[PDB]
C-alpha cells in the first residue's frame, strides 16, 4: 500500500507542458543507439519537448508498433549508459553486478561530463514516462540523488567483510593493527600507495584518530571521485524533474522507482546451472526445483538467487557470465545430505547443497523456508 | 597494508608458528606461499602440503586468499584447494594473524568438519566409513604429499 | 512457562517450556512446529548465541522471553 499510495501522487504531480510536439521523434539504428541517442537528447534546446510521448524506429527492425519500440529503446540504451566496460560506470565489485560512477571515468572518455547528464537527461526522462533504466547501482549512488549523507553503515550493502572490518576499527583500539593514513591502489600489476590527507602515508591511526579515518576511507570510496559527475547527472536528471519532489521516497523506494524489480529471467537462469555429485537436467529433484522457482514470484526468486550467490542482482550478459570470489562461476546445484536437512549454499562458488527430497512440495517446503527465513 | 605485512612477517620469525613456515617468495610482499605438515597421526601423517597466500591491496580489511596446491583428500578442501574455513570469510577480523589462520588450518587437518562440507562426497565418507575416509585420505598423502 | 522464538520472515512459534530446559532441546521442539534440524539452528537471544550446553534460567530467558531462530545456512 504504502509504496502504490506514494508512487501515484508522484505520478501527478508532475506536468506537461502545453506547447510541445505531439510527441518525441526518434529513429535510430539499433547498432550504433548510444551515440545516436546521445546526440538527439543532448541538441534539444527545449528542454521541455522531452516530455512528449516518445516516437521511435529503427532503420534496422521495421516493427510497426512505435508505442513498445520505447519500452526498448530503454532496455537497449542502458546495456550500453551502464555498461563497465564503456568507462562510465563500473561493478562495485568482480561479483556484485551493482553499477557505481568510475573515479576514473574522465581519463578514459575525454569530456565525460557531457555524457553523465547526458545518462541523466534519459535516466530521469524514464521517470518521467514510467519507464526502468536496466543495472542497478550501489546504496550511496540513490542516497547522493535523495540529498542523503554517506556513512560507515552504506557500506554493508557494497562489501559487508570491509564493513564489519571497518566498523571494528570503530569500537575497539586499532593501534596494534599498524595501519596508515593510506591506501593501496593496482593498476599493470603494479600496487602504488595513495594517501587519505597530506602525508597519511606517514600517520598512524592511533585512538585518537581512528574516527576520522573512517571517514576518510569512506570519504574516498564513495564520495571524493566523483562529486563533478555525479553533480553532471543531477543536472540532467532534474533537466526533466523536480529534484525535490523525489525526496518523498526513500532509498529503496527511488530504486525501485527507476531501475524496478530484479525479477531473475528463469530461463537463461536454468540453461546456465550446472549440476554435481549425482544431480543432473534431466533428475527428480531437479525437475521439480525449477517447477518450484516457475512458482515463486520476483521477490522469492531473486531471494533464492541472493542465498545461494550472495548477490540479488545479475551480469549484463545475463547467467552465462555469473562470478564467484575466483571468478566466473556459473549458477551450480550440488546433491548433499539427508531430506531432513534443509538447503545449504556457498555464496562463494554460487552453488546450493540440496538434499534429495522424496516429494515436490517436500522440496518446496524446505526449499522457500531456507530463501525466506534467511541471510543469518 | 606495507609495514602491516612486514611487522606481521617478523613475527613470524621470531617465535613461529609450529608445523607450518610461511613467508614471500621472490620479491613481491602481497604473496605469499606456506608449508604445513599433516597432523602427527591422522591420515595425513607424514606428507607436507603447500599454500599459496595472496593478500589483497584491501588488506587487512578484507582476508587474506588462501589456497593449497597440494592434492588433499579432506572434506572442507577440494581440488583447487579453496578452504572452507570461516575466519577466512564471515569471520575474518582486521585484528587476525596469520600465525593463527595458519594454525587454524592444521586444526581442521586433523579434525574436519563433516557437517559443513565443502566436498559432500568427503564428508558422507568420513562420517559413515571412517576407516575407508582413512584409507583413502592415507593413500593420496602418498602420491601428492611426498 | 510461555516463550517466543521468532524468524527472519516476521513471523513466531510459541513454544511451551520450563526453566531447566537445555537450549539443545529447544531445538528439537521447534523441530516439530517447523521441521529444522538442530545443527542448523542459531538462538540469538539479545545479542548472544545461547549454547545447547546451558538451560534458559541460565541466560534469565523468562516468561514471554524473545529469542530468535537464525538459520546457520551458508557453508564451509
Amino acid at each position: 500500500f504504502e509504496f502504490k499510495q506514494k508512487y501515484d501522487y508522484f505520478r501527478k504531480k508532475l506536468k506537461k507542458p502545453a506547447d510541445i510536439p505531439n510527441r518525441f521523434e526518434m529513429k535510430l539504428h539499433r547498432n550504433n543507439i548510444f551515440e545516436e541517442s546521445y546526440r538527439r537528447i543532448m541538441s534539444v534546446k527545449r528542454p521541455d519537448v522531452l516530455k512528449a510521448r516518445l516516437w521511435i524506429e529503427f532503420e534496422s527492425e521495421k516493427g510497426l508498433d512505435y508505442g513498445g519500440v520505447a519500452r526498448e529503446w530503454f532496455f537497449l540504451l542502458s546495456k550500453e549508459m551502464f555498461n563497465p566496460y564503456y568507462g562510465l560506470f563500473e561493478y562495485s565489485a568482480t561479483d556484485n553486478y551493482t553499477l557505481q560512477i568510475n573515479p576514473n571515468s574522465g581519463l578514459c572518455n575525454e569530456d565525460h561530463l557531457s555524457y553523465f547528464t547526458f545518462i541523466g537527461r534519459v535516466a530521469g526522462l524514464a521517470v518521467f514516462h514510467g519507464k526502468l533504466l536496466d543495472g542497478f547501482f550501489i546504496r550511496p549512488f540513490y542516497k547522493m540523488m535523495l540529498g542523503k549523507q554517506i556513512t560507515l553503515n552504506d557500506m554493508e550493502s557494497v562489501d559487508s567483510e570491509y564493513y564489519n572490518s571497518l566498523k571494528w576499527i570503530l569500537e575497539n583500539d586499532p593501534t596494534e593493527l599498524d595501519l596508515m593514513f593510506c591506501i593501496d591502489e593496482e593498476n599493470f600489476g603494479q600496487t602504488y600507495q595513495v594517501d587519505l590527507k597530506p602525508n597519511g602515508s606517514e600517520i598512524m591511526v592511533t585512538n585518537e584518530n581512528k574516527r576520522e579515518y573512517i571517514d576518510l576511507v569512506i570519504q574516498w570510496r564513495f564520495v571524493n571521485r566523483v562529486q563533478k559527475q555525479m553533480n553532471a547527472f543531477l543536472e540532467g536528471f532534474t533537466e526533466l524533474l523536480p529534484i525535490d519532489l523525489i525526496k518523498i521516497f526513500d532509498e529503496n523506494e527511488l530504486e525501485l522507482l527507476m531501475c524496478g524489480l530484479g525479477d531473475v529471467d528463469v530461463n537463461d537462469w536454468r540453461q546456465h546451472s550446472i549440476y554435481k555429485n549425482g544431480y543432473c537436467p534431466n533428475h527428480p529433484v531437479i525437475q521439480w526445483f525449477w517447477k518450484a522457482v516457475l512458482l515463486m514470484d520476483a521477490e522469492k526468486r531473486i531471494r533464492l538467487l541472493q542465498f545461494v550467490t550472495g548477490t540479488s542482482r545479475v551480469p549484463m550478459n545475463g547467467f552465462a557470465e555469473l562470478y564467484g570470489s575466483n571468478g566466473p562461476q556459473l549458477f551450480t546445484i550440488e546433491q548433499w545430505g539427508s531430506p531432513e536437512k534443509l538447503p545449504r549454499a556457498h555464496t562463494s562458488f554460487n552453488r546450493l547443497d540440496l538434499p534429495p527430497y522424496e516429494t515436490f512440495e517436500d522440496l518446496r517446503e524446505k526449499l522457500l523456508m531456507a530463501v525466506e527465513n534467511a541471510q543469518g | 597494508a606495507s609495514k602491516r605485512i612486514h611487522k606481521e612477517l617478523n613475527d613470524l620469525a621470531r617465535d613461529p608458528p609450529a608445523q607450518c613456515s610461511a613467508g614471500p617468495v621472490g620479491d613481491d610482499m602481497f604473496h605469499w606461499q606456506a608449508t604445513i605438515m599433516g597432523p602427527n597421526d591422522s591420515p595425513y601423517q607424514g606428507g607436507v602440503f603447500f599454500l599459496t597466500i595472496h593478500f589483497p591491496t584491501d588488506y587487512p580489511f578484507k582476508p587474506p586468499k588462501v589456497a593449497f596446491t597440494t592434492r588433499i583428500y579432506h572434506p572442507n578442501i577440494n581440488s583447487n584447494g579453496s578452504i572452507s574455513l570461516d575466519i577466512l570469510r564471515s569471520q575474518w577480523s582486521p585484528a587476525l594473524k596469520i600465525s593463527k589462520v595458519l594454525l587454524s588450518i592444521c586444526s581442521l587437518l586433523c579434525d574436519p568438519n563433516p557437517d559443513d562440507p565443502l566436498v559432500p562426497e568427503i564428508a558422507r565418507i568420513y562420517k559413515t566409513d571412517r576407516e575407508k575416509y582413512n584409507r583413502i585420505a592415507r593413500e593420496w598423502t602418498q602420491k601428492y604429499a611426498m | 512457562m510461555q516463550i517466543f522464538v521468532k524468524t527472519l520472515t516476521g513471523k513466531t512459534i510459541t513454544l511451551e517450556v520450563e526453566p531447566s530446559d537445555t537450549i539443545e532441546n529447544v531445538k528439537a521442539k521447534i523441530q516439530d512446529k517447523e521441521g529444522i534440524p538442530p545443527d542448523q539452528q542459531r538462538l540469538i537471544f539479545a545479542g548472544k548465541q545461547l549454547e545447547d550446553g546451558r538451560t534458559l534460567s541460565d541466560y534469565n530467558i523468562q516468561k514471554e522471553s524473545t529469542l530468535h531462530l537464525v538459520l546457520r545456512l551458508r557453508g564451509g
